[PDB]
């Protein structure tokens, strides 16, 4: 007949530390058993301290992204200030709910800093249900990345361990590892891995390489 | 007075008083000035305060990254038009992912504000506008009036006693195009000062500046932020 | 459109130094019937952007109608402003997505080719609204037969010349003819450069059938 | 002389909007002052009879925990604007999960500004402006703030402001007493001192409303007693 | 059904069978599938009788007004456009396979095809309808550039004859019509008049 | 682009009168006269078809119109308004028949059209119809004759007149004829009451007449007219 | 004749002597405007306008009184500009819808009759007011040749060889009759257009001014374009020099 | 149902069986299937009885309103147009199959209209479940310009073929002849079906039915 | 099927100068009886009755809405509805729901209000009418009822030989239909009187 949806794959991950937030995603865009492009990162800058990653149906991610952008401009003209990471998250929730009966097939993850300067991460389901987390991943590799983080970043299942804070350095390598391991088992993950780091200084990008197969 | 109350009534002289009256609303508003070099568009305006305990009125508003405006006339109408202008811009970026060409935005204000001037029971928008923007055709300064008419300007000024400012601008036009920002802004501040009673001038409390240009997104300056421009202003009236 | 009728097969697009090139056979299929053998599935959208469409030809004609009016409209203003390749590609994505969201899609996959500001533009657009930019594009079967060749070449030489590129397109348009059962060895080649948009008349490719004589051996 | 409600005068001003500004001058007087430690709002109820419950007269209301508002003029009209405001603050909270600034709230209300007309209009459309003047007092990310808004749709921030019949006089006094460094304690005293002057009746603790909003405490409508306490220092 | 149109210098030739069935029962063996749209413009219809009839009346109405309003002979391309507009717009609710051919003081003789989808394309000669599938090879090997109003008029007679022979959905009598500046002349080919081809034997 | 006046153009004056309605009647009293007679076995309608020049083709237009197979009409007043009401009556006549399968009872058709005429005395943006009608019919044995005027009010008459000299034309009939009059009889006393004002040479093209017996309604031809004219037939 | 006792407030009211004063009043607005002229050469149509210098602060090109209504049709206006511009949008829309429907460029006679009926629609009710403007439509094609039309506030539309609207409608005509356009080429008419403009222009009352020239004919390839600065200057010089005589 | 019409030298003849069925049971042994449009126009209806009624009644009603204004007599193309454009608009949901026939200023016209809205202009047509049976009679014995009686019976012969060969048709054969000056609406034209003569007696004699309650009421 | 949800039977017969109409009395929902005193025949003026079979809700609704129309008709017109006209009135009411019809096939029985003329007819759930000179049936036992009728009806019948005839048709038809019955009621209308009897019948 005609489906108005497609699965393009790609995963998205994010972690929040005392003073930083990280948002990562592979860069492969596929459909069927093919690859549309190897250079299509799912991370996008919303403000100077808020980044969003979208996975699922690219048609919806694109539309959603442009809707968010416009609404921030509106908020700015209206209140004379930029939107705080928390308000953007609250808004995205209602935007997703407006399509409750014809969902945006999309899994979004917001990574940034809260007004208090600390790191923040919000995860959403296609219709707006959300919450804040220390770290979370969505997308195909979703179930591949998570477990390692529950262990490494959450010190779960480990007896007598040192609950040391996620040093931005250790984080950055955890991110690269799970994505490199995932790139090994999920046919959707591969090509490259772009990371976006959000701190008091701004947003900095880094692109690591992945298997092109 | 049979020809004064409805914009659908032409006078035996081929005029529409309601339109003219609305134009009067502009004249009442405090004066504002606009001018552009070949790389920057600048808006300058004088803000008024009801009483001494009240703040000064906004006169410059942000439309989009490449467009800003100054207003004179009914404030409520300014907000209507501003929001229309903002909406039209958001739509451009949404559909075309590019900023709305300033001249095209001006044509829309022209079409939108013309409609009510021709229908019974409706009234002309009661506000004038100086528009400062920057598109792939460079800097621009437009003027729009209660009559759906609009103008492409080298420099301009509307409002109370704006006749002086116009005069000052008409004298130093040739200079504008090659001015560097701060000089361009000064000419603006200088022209505005022309519209004031000799026994008073520009304060960091009553001046507002708007700048957009190849090197900068439309930005507004209001209080301490205005000092940097006021400094180096020859208190040499002329 | 809920059921495509007369359709066009794959469409190719690769960019080179100072321009982009697109290729599309001139076939309008009706199921398995090569029904309309001489129709253009390429269009010139103003001086810096061109478009190629796979899918329902009727819908494509429609887009061609709306896009033509749009360009005309803009030209009337002669205000020194004109849609860029990215702009046309952006609009198309909004359009295709809008229709997909009304459950009444325009059954096309399109390749937008453009050149503006010394940079090359090449964009993809689904009937579902999936859109993206890339150095090489191939829709339909071309995505299984042509894109692997195109990438192969570019992973070893990112920069081609209008000639090196046209050489690749011809090679691909041959592979497509050999393997896509709904292709026609009679295509067009459109090119965009600082000079503009150029479309080349009915072309064909040398085909080699010497393996046919290897039945027994 | 009969013309449309959206007609301009030769002076470039809408007759209706001018004619309602006039109506405000017939309302009771209210004062609002803004201090770094909070904002206060005071208004004379202007009781017209002993048989009328002084309490069933609210010229000062809560918009939201961080925002209070005082009115003057055709109070029936203010009912509507007040509700739109409360509803607006909640839509903002619903959508963005954060409180709305005092400026944005005032602005939201101001957009219903000249939203009146006859022809080319919906059925549930206003046919005339609201004959009301308002004072939005509250505290937000930018500290304590006071805003004034009249029927023209214009609104602005004020360190201190007065509306109503005694407005002219009241504002004169406020200009004499305001200190960029005074306090919420000093502020409230001035308000009542001035309010006492302008009122035609002797200032009772039952013929005035006083409320404050401070960086810590959420909107508070002074009690009959708390008034006695401040009035004690006539 | 089997419809066909050919372009020759100063005009066009149009042909169609006369069979219209509902299932396997012929409800009309003498149908007139060539409909006049305007003084010198005709269309051949295939598909839903109700749809093609309803659409043609609509275009005739549309075109008749357009010409009086311009006080000029309408373009053949315009008539094609009006069919294409309705057939594209309501493509999901119509089952119409149309061919528009006629004479234009400005473009001369022309033939346009507007198949199921709603697309429109100009052609030297066009064929449509169920029976059309059996005469492609024929028509491809027989069409000659430069034929005469006579060669053409005979060329479609053969194609329609062949097609009518093999397609159950086609048959009856062959109707023709030639249009050129001078005007329009319509003829019919009953029984024997219909080209014949010997059925292969021993 | 057009809007519409939603306020009524007819309104009570302090005298309690509905001015526009009176004035409408004035347009009536100033129109070509019409006579209607209920002969207890068929009704007759006749009016003065005064055409200016001889250039007018008396044929092309009629004033005595058939509503249904058994109903008929004539008016006194503004011709264009009439025409409107004729199309609406004929229409009302069909909406009845489709539902009931029985031709519409004359009294019922009158009621329905009267309601329309009344509508134009209260609805916004309009003026009352400047016309008065005389409806005649054979519904269920008995013949009927009615008159409805601008106000939308109607009455049943044994016979009457409207238009110029309707005052004299009435009084004349108020005696110059009575019930029990058979067919052709009522027709004569009708064309006569007409001449009681018809200034000029009342010929077979200066008048038009229709009759409604319990066997359908029809218009009489110039022949049957030229006849009755010779003071008999 | 001073008629106007309520009989001149609504377009939906006839005066006791059969006139619609609102429309007449709208025309005055036009008679007070600056002159614009159109002349059908043998291979196209040429447009010229006396665009008065409102202020030296305005850019050259501000308040243009000539627009492209379709790629093959030009529009020259006089009167209330804002009214004219909306009529230009309508013309454009009309020409665009036509192509979408019938599939070919709109015939100038039709685009003119269409817009004219839209203008006329505004002279029947109290709900709206007549456009205070007049305009000319010019086009060229090989199958239609050159065509020049002019519509006014009443809706009336006609074809011309030459025509003028504005302050000096009359003065401009007596000068156009001196040319034999029917045989003249567009490239030569530019000069004559600019000529008739300076003649008619009032050096006294109306201060400084600018000249706007429109192009459309075999010389432009059917596309209505602005006249090249080069041709304009030449035509300005010729006009100025011919003035000193 | 079997309905048919033929075009002969002086005019037109319409035929029609008279059976109506609710499933495979006969509800009406005498349904009137030839409907009146105008005095010179008649229409036979097959399909959904109710639909055949109301559409036929509406077009009739609309034509009486039409000729009541033009002052002229209705044309067949007009009935054909009105009918087809309505049916088409309902995409087949108004199940009306019609055989339209009448005489114009332009002559006798015979059209066949299908529920989806297409029409056929033909010298002889049939509709209904018995249409193939009837059409056989025509195809085998049809001649142009037949005389009234020579057609008037070809039609009763085709409506007969239907009646016996189609379980959906039975009872009487009604006819309708319309010529430049005549309109013979022959209701029973033929009656080739009679209920078999009752061979026994069952008359219920007063008192045989036991009653449980009685109650009378006098009228006036 | 929807029609046989509540079950039911209705019949009308034509005598010389009289008319009869009877109906079972059961009101059930599938297999289960719910009521024994269910009205299915409604008075629509003196000497005019309508009998409704089919789906219980629409029976009640079609009747109530028909009364609505019948009353006004009689208040506007200055008379009492004529049978052929009430039939056309119901034919209109039902067809206004052509694409979402009421599930009931009515039966009309009566005498001309100003004449002897006996009149009977039945209709489609969509308003197609049928008039006959003998009888008409409606309900879940159309077949059984036709059986009796084609074997018991005689051209002319006095009120009593009509009552005994229609009473036998019902009771016997209704006794070979599982969802019709629980008692039968008969109405015999004569220019002078209205005899209403509830026959003795099975209650299973
Ligand atoms: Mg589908
Ligand atoms: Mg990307
Ligand atoms: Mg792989
Ligand atoms: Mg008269
Ligand atoms: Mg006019
Ligand atoms: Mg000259
Ligand atoms: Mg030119
Ligand atoms: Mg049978
Ligand atoms: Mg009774
Ligand atoms: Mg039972
Ligand atoms: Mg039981």
């Amino acid at each position: 007949r005609f489906s108005p949806y497609v699965f393009n794959g790609g995963t998205i991950l994010a972690i929040a530390g005392e003073d930083f937030a990280i948002v990562a995603s592979d860069t492969r865009l596929s459909e069927g058993f093919s690859i549309h492009t190897r250079d299509s990162p799912k991370c996008y800058k919303l403000t100077d301290k808020t980044v969003i990653g979208c996975s699922g149906f690219h048609g919806d991610c694109l539309t959603l992204t442009k809707i968010i952008e416009a609404r921030l401009k509106m908020y700015k003209h209206s209140n004379n200030k930029a939107m705080t990471t928390g308000a953007i998250a609250a808004m995205l929730s209602t935007i997703l709910y407006s399509r409750r009966f014809f969902p945006y097939y999309v899994y979004n993850i917001i990574g940034g800093l809260d007004e208090e300067g600390k790191g923040a991460v919000y995860s959403f389901d296609p219709v707006g249900s959300y919450q804040r987390d220390s770290f979370k991943a969505g997308g195909s590799a979703s179930a591949m990345l998570q477990p390692l983080l529950d262990n490494q970043v959450g010190f779960k299942n480990m007896q007598n361990v040192e609950h040391v804070p996620l040093s931005l350095d250790r984080a950055m390598r955890l991110v690269k590892d799970v994505f490199i391991s995932a790139a090994e088992r999920d046919v959707y993950t591969g090509d490259a891995l772009r990371i976006c780091i959000v701190t008091k200084e701004g947003i900095r990008e880094e692109t690591v390489s992945l298997r092109k197969d | 007075n049979q020809y004064d109350n409805d914009v659908t009534v032409w006078s035996p002289q081929g005029r529409i008083h309601q339109i003219e009256y609305a134009m009067e609303a502009v004249k009442q508003g405090s004066a504002t000035v606009g001018l552009k070099s070949k790389t920057h568009a600048v808006l300058v305006a004088l803000k008024r305060a009801q009483s001494e305990l009240a703040a000064h009125q906004k006169k410059i508003l942000h439309v989009d990254n490449h467009i800003g405006i100054s207003i004179a006339g009914l404030t409520a109408d300014a907000r209507l038009l501003c929001n229309f202008m903002r909406q039209e811009c958001l739509d451009s970026r949404f559909v075309f992912d590019r900023p709305l060409p300033v001249s095209r935005l001006v044509s829309l204000i022209g079409s939108k504000t013309q409609i009510p001037t021709q229908r019974y029971g409706r009234r002309p928008y009661g506000v004038g506008l100086l528009i400062a923007g920057y598109d792939d055709m460079g800097p621009h300064i437009f003027q729009t009036c209660p009559s759906a008419n609009y103008f492409d300007c080298r420099a301009m000024s509307i409002g109370a006693r704006s006749q002086s400012a116009r005069t000052y601008l008409e004298r130093h036009m040739s200079e504008f195009m090659e001015c560097n920002l701060n000089e361009l802004v000064k000419h603006g501040l200088r022209a505005l000062r022309e519209t004031l009673p000799a026994e008073q001038d520009l304060t960091t409390k009553n001046v507002s500046i708007g700048i957009v240009g190849k090197d900068l997104e439309f930005t507004i300056y209001d209080d301490d932020d205005v000092s940097p421009f006021l400094e180096g202003l020859e208190e040499r009236p002329q | 459109t809920q059921n495509p009728m007369v359709t066009g097969t794959s469409v190719l697009g690769v960019k080179f130094e100072g321009g982009v090139v697109i290729a599309a056979d001139m076939l309008g299929s009706y199921g398995s019937l090569a029904r309309f053998r001489n129709i253009s599935r390429i269009m010139r959208v103003n001086n810096s952007t061109m478009l190629g469409a796979s899918g329902d030809y009727a819908d494509f004609q429609y887009l061609k109608q709306v896009l033509g009016q749009m360009v005309i409209d803009e030209e009337l203003l002669g205000d020194g402003h004109s849609y860029s390749p990215r702009a046309i590609h952006s609009w198309l994505t909004r359009a295709m997505y809008s229709r997909r969201s009304k459950m009444n899609p325009l059954w096309n996959t399109m390749v937008i080719g453009g050149y503006a500001d010394g940079e090359s533009f090449l964009g993809y657009v689904d009937m579902l609204g999936v859109a993206y930019e890339a150095p090489s594009l191939a829709t339909g079967y071309g995505a299984y037969l042509a894109q692997p060749l195109l990438r192969e070449v570019l992973e070893k030489q990112p920069v081609l010349s209008q000639t090196e590129a046209r050489d690749l397109v011809e090679r691909c348009m041959r592979v497509l003819y050999y393997r896509d059962a709904r292709s026609y060895n009679r295509f067009q080649t459109a090119t965009v450069t600082e000079k503009g948009v150029e479309i080349e008349g009915p072309l064909s490719t040398e085909t080699n059938w010497d393996i046919a004589h290897m039945i027994s051996g | 002389y009969d013309r449309g409600v959206n007609t301009f005068s030769p002076e470039g001003r809408l007759f209706q909007v001018e004619y309602d500004i006039e109506a405000i001058k017939l309302g009771s007087t209210a004062i609002g002052i803004q201090t770094s430690e909070g904002v206060c709002l005071a208004v004379e109820k202007r009781i017209t009879s002993p048989l009328m419950e002084p309490s069933s007269i609210e010229k000062i209301v809560e918009i939201d925990a961080h925002i209070g508002c005082a009115m003057s003029g055709l109070i029936a009209d203010a009912k509507t604007l007040i509700d739109k405001a409360r509803v607006e603050t909640q839509n903002h909270w619903f959508t963005y999960n954060e409180t709305m600034t005092v400026e944005s709230v005032t602005q939201a209300v101001s957009n219903l500004a000249l939203q009146f007309g006859e022809e080319d209009a919906d059925p549930g459309a206003m046919s005339r402006p609201f004959g009301v003047a308002l004072l939005f007092g509250g505290v937000d990310e930018k500290g304590p703030q006071l805003f004034h808004m009249d029927p023209s749709g214009t609104f602005v921030q004020c360190d201190a402001r007065a509306i109503g019949s005694a407005s002219e006089g009241a504002q004169s006094s406020l200009q004499e007493l305001y200190h960029k460094s005074m306090t919420l304690k000093e502020a409230i005293k001035s308000s009542l001192i001035i309010l006492k002057q302008v009122m035609e009746e002797k200032l009772n603790a039952t013929n005035i409303e006083l409320a404050t909003v401070q960086p810590g405490q959420n909107f508070h409508m002074f009690t009959k007693e708390e008034l006695e306490e401040v009035i004690k220092d006539i | 059904t089997t419809i066909m149109a050919v372009q020759f210098d100063g005009g066009v030739v149009l042909g169609a069978d006369s069979r219209t069935t509902t299932g396997s029962y012929i409800a009309n063996r003498v149908t007139d599938k060539l409909t006049p749209i305007h003084d010198r413009i005709f269309c051949c219809r295939s598909g839903s009788a109700a749809d093609t009839q309803a659409v043609a009346d609509a275009v005739t109405y549309q075109l008749g007004f357009h010409s009086i309003e311009l006080n000029e002979p309408p373009l053949v391309h315009t008539a094609a456009s009006l069919f294409k507009e309705m057939c594209y717009r309501y493509r999901e609710d119509l089952m119409a396979g149309i061919i528009i051919a006629g004479w234009d003081p400005q473009e001369g003789g022309q033939v346009y095809s507007v198949p199921m989808g709603g697309m429109m394309v100009r052609q030297s000669f066009a064929i449509g309808g169920s029976g059309s599938s059996y005469i492609y090879g024929y028509v491809d090997a027989t069409y000659r550039e430069g034929m005469t109003k006579e060669e053409c008029l005979q060329f479609t007679a053969n194609a329609l004859a062949l097609a009518m022979e093999r397609d159950g959905s086609s048959g009856g009598v062959i109707r023709l019509a030639a249009i050129a500046e001078s005007g329009v002349e319509r003829q019919v080919l009953l029984g024997d008049q219909i080209p014949k081809f010997a059925v292969a034997t021993l | 682009a057009e809007r519409g006046y939603s306020f009524s153009l007819t309104t009570f004056s302090p005298s309690g009168k509905l001015v526009q309605i009176e004035y409408a009647l004035a347009a009536v009293a100033g129109g070509a006269p019409s006579v209607g007679i209920k002969a207890a076995n068929g009704v007759v309608l006749a009016t003065e078809k005064k055409q200016k020049s001889i250039l007018y083709d008396e044929r092309s237009v009629h004033k005595v119109e058939p509503i249904t197979k058994h109903i008929g009409l004539v008016y006194s007043g503004m011709g264009p308004d009439y025409r409107v009401l004729v199309h609406r009556a004929r229409k009302l006549a069909q909406q009845y028949y489709l539902v009931y399968q029985e031709p519409i009872p004359t009294a019922q058709l009158v009621q329905r059209v009267a309601s329309v005429m009344q509508e134009y005395t209260q609805s916004g943006g309009v003026r009352p119809f400047g016309v008065s009608l005389l409806i005649c019919g054979w519904n269920e044995g008995r013949p009927y004759l009615f008159q409805s005027d601008p106000s939308g009010a109607y009455f049943a008459w044994k016979a009457t007149a409207m238009g110029k000299n309707y005052v004299n034309g009435k009084t004349f009939l108020e005696k110059r004829y009575n019930e029990d009059l058979e067919l052709e009889d009522a027709i004569h006393t009708a064309i006569l009451t007409l001449k009681e004002s018809f200034e000029g040479q009342m010929t077979e093209d200066n008048i038009e007449v229709g009759i409604c017996n319990e066997a359908g309604f029809r218009r009489l031809t110039p022949t049957e007219v030229k006849d009755y004219l010779a003071a008999i037939a | 004749s001073s008629i106007g006792t309520g009989y001149d407030l609504s377009a939906s009211t006839f005066s006791p002597d059969g006139r619609v004063f609102q429309v007449e009043y709208a025309m005055k607005a036009v008679e007070n405007s600056s002159t614009a002229i159109g002349i059908r050469c043998k291979d196209g149509v040429v447009f010229g306008v006396e665009k008065l210098v409102l202020s030296k602060l305005y850019e050259e090109g501000s308040n243009k009184r000539l627009f492209n209504v379709d790629r093959h049709v030009g529009m020259a206006v006089a009167g209330l500009l804002a009214d004219a511009r909306s009529l230009a949008d309508i013309a454009r829309e009309e020409a665009s819808n036509f192509r979408s429907n019938f599939g070919y460029n709109i015939p100038l006679k039709h685009l003119a009759d269409r817009v004219a009926m839209y203008v006329h629609a505004y002279t029947l009710y109290s709900a709206v007011r007549p456009f205070g403007c007049s305009f000319m439509l010019g086009s060229y094609s090989v199958n239609d040749g050159a065509q020049l039309y002019m519509i006014d506030p009443s809706g009336v539309s006609y074809g011309y060889w030459g025509c003028a609207i504005g302050k000096a409608r009359q003065a401009a005509k007596t000068e156009i009759e001196k040319l034999q356009m029917k045989e003249m080429t567009c490239r030569d008419i530019v000069k004559e257009v600019a000529k008739i403009i300076y003649i008619v222009h009032d050096e006294v009352k109306d201060k400084a001014f600018e000249l706007e020239l429109s192009w459309v004919g075999e010389l432009t390839n059917g596309r209505h374009e602005i006249v090249p600065k080069d041709i304009r200057e030449e035509a300005e010089k010729y006009a100025k020099e011919s003035l000193k005589e | 149902t079997t309905i048919a019409g033929v075009v002969y030298k002086d005019g037109i003849v319409l035929g029609a069986d008279t059976r109506a069925t609710e499933g495979m049971v006969v509800a009406d042994k005498n349904c009137s299937k030839i409907h009146f449009i105008s005095p010179n126009i008649y229409c036979c209806g097959a399909g959904t009885a109710a639909d055949t009624d109301m559409t036929t009644q509406l077009i009739s009603s609309n034509l009486e309103l039409h000729s009541l204004s033009t002052g002229r007599l209705p044309r067949v193309v007009t009935a054909n147009r009105m009918l087809k454009q309505m049916l088409f608009r309902y995409r087949g949901y108004i199940g009306a199959a019609l055989v339209l026939g009448g005489v114009d200023v332009t002559g006798p016209h015979l059209y066949s209209i299908y529920p989806h809205g297409s029409t056929d202009k033909l010298p002889y047509v049939t509709m209904g479940s018995g249409s193939l049976a009837a059409m056989a009679v025509f195809e085998d014995k049809f001649r142009p310009d037949m005389e009234e009686e020579e057609a008037k019976n070809l039609v009763s012969e085709a409506i007969a073929a239907g009646i016996f060969n189609d379980l959906g048709s039975g009872s009487n054969i009604d006819l309708c002849v319309i010529s430049k000056n005549k309109l013979d609406f022959l209701r029973p034209y033929t009656v080739p079906n009679k209920k078999g003569t009752r061979l026994g007696r069952y008359r219920c004699e007063k008192g045989t039915t036991a009653v449980l309650t009685e109650k009378i009421t006098p009228l006036e | 099927s929807i029609m046989s949800y509540n079950g039911g039977a209705v019949m009308a017969m034509k005598g010389k100068n009289c008319v009869a109409i009877a109906a079972d009395r059961r009101f059930g929902i599938q297999a289960q009886l719910v009521t024994t005193d269910f009205q299915k025949i409604f008075p629509m003026g003196d000497r005019l009755y309508i009998g409704l079979a089919g789906l219980a809700t629409d029976v009640q609704t079609v009747a109530q809405r028909l009364k609505f129309r019948l009353n006004l008709y009689e208040l506007k017109e200055g008379r009492q509805i004529k049978p052929y006209t009430l039939m056309s009135m119901v034919a209109n009411l039902l067809y206004e729901k052509r694409f979402g019809p009421y599930y009931t096939e009515p039966v009309i029985a009566g005498l001309d209000p100003k004449t002897f003329k006996p009149f009977i007819c039945s209709l489609d759930l969509i308003g197609c009418p049928m008039v006959t000179d003998d009888f008409v049936v409606s309900g879940t036992c159309a077949e059984q009822m036709y059986g009796m009728c084609e074997s018991l009806w005689e051209p002319n019948m006095d009120p009593d030989h009509l009552f005994e005839t229609i009473s036998q048709a019902m009771l016997n038809a209704v006794d070979r239909d599982a969802v019709s019955g629980m008692g039968v009621i008969v109405h015999i209308i004569e220019k002078d009187k209205i005899t209403t009897r509830t026959l003795k019948a099975r209650m299973d």
